[PDB]
RNA sequence: AUUUGACCUCAAAUCAGGUAGGACUACGCGCUGAACUCAAUAAGCGCAGGAAAAGAAAAUAACCAUGAUUCCCUCAGUAACGGUGAAGCGGGAAAAGCUCAAAUUUGAAAUCUGGCAACAUUUCUUUUGUUGUCCGAGUUGUAAUUUCAA
RNA sequence: AUUGGAUAUGCCAUAUAAAGCGCUUUCGAAGAGUCGAGUUGUUUGCAGCUCUAAAUGGGUGGUCAUCUAA
RNA sequence: GGACAUGGGUUAGUCGAUCCUAAGAGAUAGGGAAGCUCCGUAUGAAAAUCGAAAGGG
RNA sequence: CAGAAGAAUCAUCGAAUCUUUGAACGCACAUUGCGCCUUUGGGACCAAAGGCAUGCCUGUUUGAGUGUCAU
């Protein structure tokens, strides 16, 4: 009798949380513009938290800083 | 079932590669704790979810 | 005498100063990522003898047009029918069932994974 | 059923010439006459402001004549700006003053009636800040105001004055005390 | 492998003919791969792959040294030819409009400046 | 100048031609939308006196705010959200009737050139004045929070503080 | 005074809906 | 009649050029706000920076007077209120002052964005400007002088 | 390889100008639904609402002293 | 052995989804709210979309 | 381990690439669903490249107005 889904997997956060009949995920709030983040899940928030992925581009500028943001070829 | 989306299908294949058995070489690496598999899953045990 | 529907403006078209992207970017979809590999199974490999077939693992991507075009530029081949499976590994596996007038045999020698 | 911003237009017009007008704003809707208005103009013509290319000519034409071999007559203009017509009133240094009728800000203009009549001069309310606009070589002019002008037309200067003191002083001079519209 | 600056000193065609049989080449050995080959080969595979990365890179600098020269000494430029070093770098105010200054302070700094002194002990 | 007159006259806010004008420009803006655009501001003395400036740059917006917090605050909130790349330099009120209260509202584009190359504005392109209206930092703001010098106008007993030799 | 009569004679039956109280 | 040109208002454009969103949040500024003085706390909402905020008195004082703001010791657990709880002065850390509106340049809008063409300059072919020309903004006021210490 | 500021040195600038100082035989413009009052709400301060200012005036402290808000 | 290890295996113009819409959800123009946002979707505008692998095809 | 042999799973890092998404931006997305504009290529169709979100600001163009006017 429980062959039924009430969330299926969130196209933004990739967790099965979005909802089916509310259209919302539980997890990240999508289609909400600004994720979804309360300061009473301290944990919740340092699970999702930056760090826990590629941060590809912030290695990329913090390199970048600790040489003034210079451009061109050396000689 | 037999009506599965192409995102189920991809998430499922996957997920039919995580839970083979590791290559013996890279075990036999040096300084390499891998000697057995910690993400081994079946079918009739743990769903997927 | 009703319905003050608006006047129609004309349509001028984009005149930029200068293009939003430096270089323009080569086709990402060229007939050499279309074509990645042949599967020389023994399923395959019987087809190859018994139908004038190849069984060739194409890029994901790929529609049935694509792979035409693909083997066609890369072999000189003409197919008379293509049939397109997804693996349950996640992998687009095309059957190129070709014209009567080339050999399946010839071409899998020439290509080298007989 | 027209677009909002016309219902607007004509409501605005419609409420303008329905409503109660206090005098201090009823005195701006009635206006100089038309062939003293055209005189009017026909003089200022004559003294409109010089143009950029003009100044610039004039400029280049100075510069060079200092720079190779070498001071110009007096300027004769129509004065125009708020403040710079408010301040030649005070001064008493005007002779005419020609206030637009429909200045959007209307407490700009409405101060002005009063101000002339207490330093005794000349003013006339003319049709339209656009007229005064291209006089002045301008898109909007909520004032003019003639200072000086030269010798030979200094007489009809004297007689379209008393012209618009006839049409504009000796006529009417009630509507500033009279409860207008309605 | 092909060096990169002998890749520099030839022309867009050639770079792209290279290109088209490096391809042939890779689609050769990987079909040697699946068909079974020996270790040269396996290993040739990745030097080849490098070899049309090379090729790749050499190619979109020559067409972005070129898109540079053509919007040489222009107002507008494209995106990717314009500088990034951050959104807030971009969006703050330039040092000339940072040092423009009134009539007034030029007149102040003009005549009474922060002056040099020193005193005797 | 006629400044000095038109302030004057703003004085009276009574008088039978304020009344008049009042009642015809605040019907004016009800069918206007709450929240328009104001090619030219309906009192210049009064907005060249709070900063602006009439050059390419500057934006007057007119905002209607049903009475019933300051409603001038809020006018500049709503305003500053409206406009999302405008600075919000000053606001000052203009009409009001029975339910409504209008305000007028001065911003600076901190992206145009004009505005960058003014030096006496150019403080207002620092990031740090980034929705100044929603940080308290404008008139209203600052008298909205109490920030004055006087004796008229907490972190410092909540800490017990342990100094190293005690 | 047409505009404004039919606008009134359509409000009173399409555009009723007054009851400003919403809890 | 009606055609022609202005100004005002409002539109439309895949028009030219720009800008806002979202994330982090320890510190910073606001809105809002309980319950077991709790507590202007926790939660909720908005918004920034490297600091934020505050800041050059509509300030203290009743002295031989002090002199922007911020922070620290002290005042002091005092005044005050009914357990809450300052501030002036005094000693230090740091110091820096200023800008507009309100008056006519009226013998001259002297002001400014943008388009076009050159000249340049660069953390940089990636940056930032200069001049000339055109259009526009602007007299419903942009420049210079003035901010009460004057 | 960059620069940050000064020293020496070269070249342009255009001052027919601008500014500081002592006197007046002079005038001295100064921020409004804002201050303020009554009332309700929040922890004097702030906000809602009725009403609504002045120009040696207005605010603050016990005629005087000190400041000059919006 | 359905467990473990190594491999192989799902081929569509005609079968379904995809198309349409029902109950329902909801963008937009406007109106509120200190605000995240709620009402509104045929509505006083210078003109939708989603929703059925058992419905229609 | 095999393997060839300016090497390297080296460091630095200013030149590039950066797939599908995500504030996510052609419309949608429990769908490898549905489009439109420009150009090019292939032997009507297909493919490829470049584009099409919203609000706001400055300017440009076209308008709309029995809104005010001048002939
Ligand atoms: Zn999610």
């Amino acid at each position: 009798m429980r062959h039924n889904k009430s969330h299926t997997i969130c196209r933004r956060c990739g967790k099965r949380s979005f909802h089916i009949q509310k259209s919302t995920c539980a997890c990240c709030g999508y289609p909400a513009a600004k994720t979804r983040s309360y300061n009473w899940g301290a944990k919740a928030k340092r699970r999702r938290t930056t760090g826990t992925g590629r941060m590809s581009y912030l290695k990329k500028v913090h390199r970048s800083f600790k040489n003034g943001f210079r451009s061109g070829k050396p000689a | 079932p037999s009506h599965k989306s192409f995102r189920t299908k991809q998430k499922l294949a996957k997920a039919a590669r995580q839970n083979r058995p590791i290559p013996q070489w890279i075990r036999l690496r040096t300084g390499n704790t891998v000697h057995y598999n910690m993400k081994r899953r079946h079918w009739r045990r743990t769903k997927l979810n | 005498s009703t319905t003050f529907r608006r006047p129609k403006t004309l349509q001028l078209s984009r005149k930029p100063k200068y293009a939003r992207k430096s270089v323009a970017h080569a086709p990402r979809l060229d007939e050499y990522k279309i074509i990645v590999n042949p599967i020389n199974s023994e399923s395959a490999m019987k087809k190859i003898e018994d139908d004038n077939t190849l069984v060739f693992h194409v890029h994901l991507k790929a529609n049935k047009f694509t792979i035409k075009e693909a083997v066609r530029k890369l072999y000189s081949v003409e197919p008379v029918k293509i049939n397109t499976l997804i693996r349950p590994n996640g992998t687009k596996k095309a059957f190129v069932k070709l014209s009567a007038d080339a050999d399946a045999l010839d071409v899998a020698n020439r290509i080298g994974f007989l | 059923k027209w677009p909002e911003y016309i219902r607007l237009q004509r409501r605005r017009k419609i409420l303008n010439l329905r409503l109660k007008v206090p005098p201090a704003i009823a005195q701006f809707q009635k206006t100089l006459d038309k062939n003293t208005a055209t005189q009017v103009f026909k003089l200022l013509n004559k003294y409109r402001p010089e143009t950029a290319a003009e100044k610039k000519q004039r400029l280049v034409a100075e510069a060079e004549a200092v720079a190779n071999g070498k001071v110009s007559k007096k300027p004769y203009n129509v004065k125009y700006g708020l403040n710079h017509v408010v301040a030649l009133i005070e001064a008493k240094k005007a002779k005419l003053v020609l206030i637009a009728s429909d200045v959007d800000p209307i407490e700009l203009v409405v101060f002005l009636p009063a101000l002339c009549k207490k330093m005794g001069v000349p003013y006339a309310i003319v049709k339209n800040k656009a007229r005064l606009g291209t006089v002045i070589h301008q898109k909007t002019a909520a004032v003019l105001a003639v200072t000086e002008v030269r010798e030979e037309d200094k007489n009809e200067l004297a007689s379209i004055v008393s012209a618009v003191d006839a049409n504009f002083s000796a006529k009417y001079d009630e509507s500033r005390r009279k409860w207008g519209g309605g | 492998a092909l060096k990169t600056f002998e890749l520099r000193k030839q022309s867009q065609e050639n770079l792209a003919e290279q290109l088209q049989e490096l391809r042939q080449e890779l689609a050769s050995l990987r079909v040697q791969k699946i068909a079974g080959g020996s270790g040269s080969k396996l290993s040739k595979i990745k030097t080849t792959r490098k070899d049309i990365a090379r090729i790749l890179t050499v190619i979109n600098e020559s067409n972005r040294l070129a898109a540079r020269e053509a919007y040489k000494n222009k107002k507008y430029i494209p995106l990717d030819l314009r500088q990034k070093k951050t959104r807030a770098i971009r969006r703050a105010l330039t040092p000339y409009e940072q040092s423009r200054k009134t009539l007034k302070q030029i007149k102040k700094e003009r005549y009474f400046p922060l002056r040099k002194y020193a005193l005797k002990a | 100048g006629a400044y000095k007159y038109l302030e004057e006259l703003a004085k009276k806010k009574q008088s039978d031609v304020n009344l008049f004008l009042s009642r015809v420009r605040a019907w004016e803006y009800r069918q206007m939308n709450v929240i328009h655009r104001a090619s030219r501001p309906s009192r210049p003395d009064k907005a060249r006196r709070l900063g602006y400036k009439a050059k390419q740059g500057y934006v007057i917006y007119r905002i209607r705010v049903r009475r019933g917090r300051s409603a001038r605050c809020t006018a500049e909130e709503r305003v500053g959200r409206y406009c999302s790349n405008l600075r919000v330099l000053n606001s000052y009120w203009v009409n009001q009737d029975a339910t409504y209260k209008f305000f007028e509202v001065i911003l600076v584009d901190p992206s145009h050139k004009a505005i960058r190359r003014d030096p006496r504005i150019n403080w207002i392109v620092n990031p740090v004045h980034k929705h100044r209206e929603s940080r308290g930092l404008t008139s209203i703001g600052k008298k909205s929070r109490g920030i004055g010098k006087g004796h008229r106008f907490w972190l410092r007993h909540n800490t017990l503080s342990l100094r190293r030799y005690r | 005074d047409s505009m404004y009569s039919d606008y009134t004679k359509r409000k009173a039956e399409s555009d009723v809906k007054y009851r400003v109280k919403k809890a």
